[PDB]
RNA sequence: AAUGUUAACUCAGAACUGAAACGGACAAGGGGA
RNA sequence: UUUGCCUCAGGGUGCUGUAAACAUGAAAGUAAACUUUACGAUCUGUUGAGGCUUAUCCCUAGUGGUAAAGUGU
């Protein structure tokens, strides 16, 4: 399975009949949204640091 | 001991018994075997033989296996089973 | 006009649904009875090519609905034993509508008809559309 | 109280009981009558299990649908390896039944029927029919005047030969043969001729007769009562089982029937087919008895891959219409009809158009070795 | 004697054996026993088919 | 504005190929008036 | 129960069906070097050829074995 796996990043088992659970099963989706917020939020933190953007469009953005 | 080419052939002895007694029947047709064709009621099998004949499975034994044996004298008389092992056995008639 | 009927091989018991394939305006038949089927204690009567079915129809047009009529089995999904050394079988199982006397109400029938009926009634030999 | 739907009843009481038969042979309760009229011949044969086979021909029967066109039917053809007759018996009417006058005995015996009298034949000093074949002829000359003036009823013991069949047997079998015919007086010399030659069957059997079968069924053991009897199966709710009869009578009278059906042996019984017409005369040696003119390709009796259980085949042929009874290698007795009939297929002449050649085990590709190999030609 | 040929494949036919089956289209299919038409009732093709003369005559090895 | 070190499993379309069949075993709602 | 029989083998009819290898072969198309170089469900030619085929298949005076004769009359 160590060269199943690389088989599957080259990309043959991906067909839409291996999956024995739903979306939020294989991945959390709510821990995703985690993710998503804290690496736009690094990269918000970033821009106030090199003060690209300024804070009246820092906190519409 | 006595010089004689044979071959026994298990899918004709187990044919009929189940997968969960195959082995254990084979075990006893050549035990019985060898016992009727060497005139002997002490036959003793080979660490080596019940092997060969397990490792392949409980399910299916080997099918066959090729028989030259030789006796003892040391109620006297008795028997230890041996086999021959050659790739192809068509053509290798019984013979002495 | 001779009844020299020849030997037939059983099958499609009562209570089956076939197709009709004919422009009758019915669409499936389901037996619900055979004649010269004689008494036996649990036999099932069963459709014979040769053999009036009596049947309704599930599907078609209502003018021959929730009514009882006479069919033909035509084609059936049973090897039929021959002389010829050669049983005759299909896939679609099918009938045609007639009335008691034999002669096809229908005016022609799509997939091959079966040619024993032709001379059993003789008005069916004229209308043969396709036979096998 | 009556049943509410009358069904006839299952099985025939006409072969009761259903028990294992005594013996493996097919014996003859009864033997075709004779007629003064009607001149001294043979009446019976017997034989082996050669082929129950189809062979494709042409109906003459007037108004018939298929009539012209071809057709197929089913008839069979006879495994005869020559019988060796080897005794006489007489026969005369008593009100006790027939009563054996006496038996004489073949000068010279063969060893295969000799080994029939022995149950360990390998064992013995073989001394049966030793002494007893060194009879003068003034014993014999008086007992055949007696059998003349005495006996009505005149019977050949005749024995196969099961050497030339590949069974494993090699004790002979042993029957006696009626022999049919006009008065004692032209008897006794038409009973002087074949007196230990063996039996070509082409003798008497002839095209356009009828014959009778005689053989014993097949075997299976202990058999439940939808099997001997073909029995309704209880529904699945049964509690005990639903592979039995329910009811097996009534309250009275308080005793069980005869006629209900139970468990017990079925098959090895004996059995006799009627009505079964013989169509053609053939040989063994020959290359073209079994084709025909309009067929022009080469074939004997010769079958192709083996027999399934019963090996090859190197005796005689006939043709006679129908299906056998009993397994492989099995022995069947073939008798002549009882009663000649003068009905349209009582006198209807037979003729053949194809001959079977082909692999009679299962689904088979090529009916003749010489096809097979010239289909395929170059190979490995 | 005369004996027609095949359809699916290219054997003579031996009356006393045979069957027949017809599909919807009415058309004549001969064959010569379960097999011969099973084979083309299972949706195969004969080009595919190795076993048959068909596959023979389709990849020119005669 | 760009170039280097190092950790995911979610999608999508071109193939041909395999006996036109595939949550391949285990595991699992029959629906409707 | 020694012109046998058991076993084995030469086959035979068969069953699935194409079997063990070769590929400076194709092999959907993939990646690494200055045209060649690492995989790739299969087939192609040897391959209408293997594995199994009686234990209840068929043939073979083919060869190995075929043994103690204990009981009753």
């Amino acid at each position: 399975v160590r060269l199943y796996k690389l088989a599957k990043r080259k990309g043959r088992h991906m067909g839409i009949g291996k999956r024995k659970g739903t979306k939020n099963a294989r991945t959390n989706q709510k821990t995703l949204w985690i993710k998503r917020q804290r690496v736009l939020r690094r990269l918000l933190k970033r821009l106030r640091d090199s003060k690209k953007v300024d804070r009246h469009l820092y906190h519409s953005f | 001991p006595v010089t004689k080419f044979i071959t026994i052939n298990l899918s004709k002895l187990t044919h009929k018994v189940c997968y969960k007694r195959k082995a254990p029947r084979a075990i006893k047709e050549i035990r019985s075997i060898a016992g009727k064709l060497m005139h002997t009621k002490d036959v003793r099998l080979d660490v080596k033989l019940n092997k060969f004949i397990w490792s392949k499975g409980v399910r299916n034994p080997p099918k066959r296996v090729r028989v030259k044996l030789e006796r003892k004298r040391n109620e006297k008389m008795y028997t230890i089973v041996e086999h021959v092992m050659v790739d192809s056995y068509k053509g290798l008639v019984n013979e002495c | 006009t001779l009844k020299n009927k020849m030997r037939i091989t059983l099958s499609l018991p009562v209570g089956a649904l076939i197709n009709c394939c004919d422009n009758s305006g019915g669409k499936n038949l389901y037996i619900i009875a055979v004649q010269g089927f004689g008494s036996c204690l649990n036999r099932l009567p069963a459709a014979s090519l040769g053999d009036m079915v009596l049947a309704t129809v599930k599907k078609g047009k209502p003018d021959l609905r929730k009514k009882v009529l006479n069919a033909i089995i035509c084609r059936q999904s049973k090897a039929w034993r021959r002389h010829e050394g050669y049983y005759i079988y299909f896939e679609d199982n099918a009938g045609v509508i007639v009335n008691p006397k034999g002669e096809m109400k229908g005016s022609a029938i799509t997939g091959p008809v079966a040619r024993e009926c032709a001379e059993l009634w003789p008005k069916l030999s004229s209308a043969a559309s396709a036979i096998v | 109280s009556h049943r509410k739907f009358e069904r006839p009843r299952h099985g025939s009481l006409g072969f009761l009981p259903r028990k294992r038969c005594k013996r493996l042979r097919g014996k003859i309760r009864s033997f075709p009558k004779d007629d003064k009229e009607k001149p001294p011949h043979f009446t019976a044969f017997m034989g082996y299990k050669a082929g129950m086979t189809h062979i494709v021909r042409e109906v003459d029967k007037p108004g018939s649908k298929l009539h012209k066109k071809e057709i197929v039917e089913a008839c069979t053809i006879i495994e005869c390896a020559p019988m060796v007759v080897v005794g006489i018996v007489g026969y005369r009417e008593t009100p006790k039944g027939l009563r054996i006058l006496s038996t004489v005995w073949a000068n010279h015996v063969s060893d295969e029927f000799r080994r029939r009298y022995y149950k360990n034949w390998y064992k013995s000093e073989k001394k049966a029919f030793t002494k007893s074949l060194n009879v003068p002829e003034a014993t014999k000359n008086c007992l055949l005047k007696r059998i003349e003036k005495y006996c009505t009823v005149l019977r050949a013991i005749c024995h196969t030969q099961p050497s030339k069949t590949p069974l494993r047997m090699k004790k002979a079998h042993i029957m006696e043969v009626q022999i049919n015919g006009g008065s004692m007086k032209e008897k006794l010399e038409f009973v002087k001729e074949m007196l230990e030659k063996n039996l070509p069957v082409s003798t008497v059997f002839n095209p356009n007769e009828m014959i009778d079968v005689i053989s014993v069924t097949k075997g299976h053991g202990t058999k439940g009562v939808v099997s001997r009897y073909g029995v309704k199966r209880l529904p699945r709710k049964t509690h005990r089982g639903l592979r039995k009869v329910a009811c097996i009578g009534a309250w009275h009278p308080a005793r069980v029937q005869f006629q209900i059906p139970r468990h017990g042996q079925k098959g090895y019984f004996h059995r006799t087919e009627r009505n079964k017409k013989i169509y053609r005369i053939g040989l063994k040696t020959d290359k073209n008895s079994a084709s025909t003119d309009a067929d022009i390709t080469e074939k004997k009796i010769t079958p192709m891959g083996g027999f399934p259980h019963y090996g090859v085949v190197n005796e005689d042929f006939l043709l006679l219409k129908g299906c056998v009874a009993g397994t492989k290698k099995r022995p069947i007795t073939l008798r002549k009809n009882i009663v000649p009939q003068v009905s349209r297929d009582a006198l209807a002449q037979v003729s053949l158009k194809f001959i079977d050649t082909s692999s009679k085990i299962g689904h088979g590709r090529f009916q003749t070795s010489e096809e097979k190999v010239k289909y395929y030609g170059p190979l490995k | 004697v005369k004996t027609e040929a095949c359809s699916f494949s290219e054997y003579r036919i031996y009356p006393g054996r045979g069957q027949k089956y017809i599909a919807r289209d009415g058309k004549v299919y001969f064959y010569l026993s379960s097999k011969f038409a099973s084979l083309a009732l299972q949706k195969k093709k004969a080009a595919k088919l190795r076993w048959t003369q068909t596959w023979r005559r389709n990849n020119k090895k005669t």
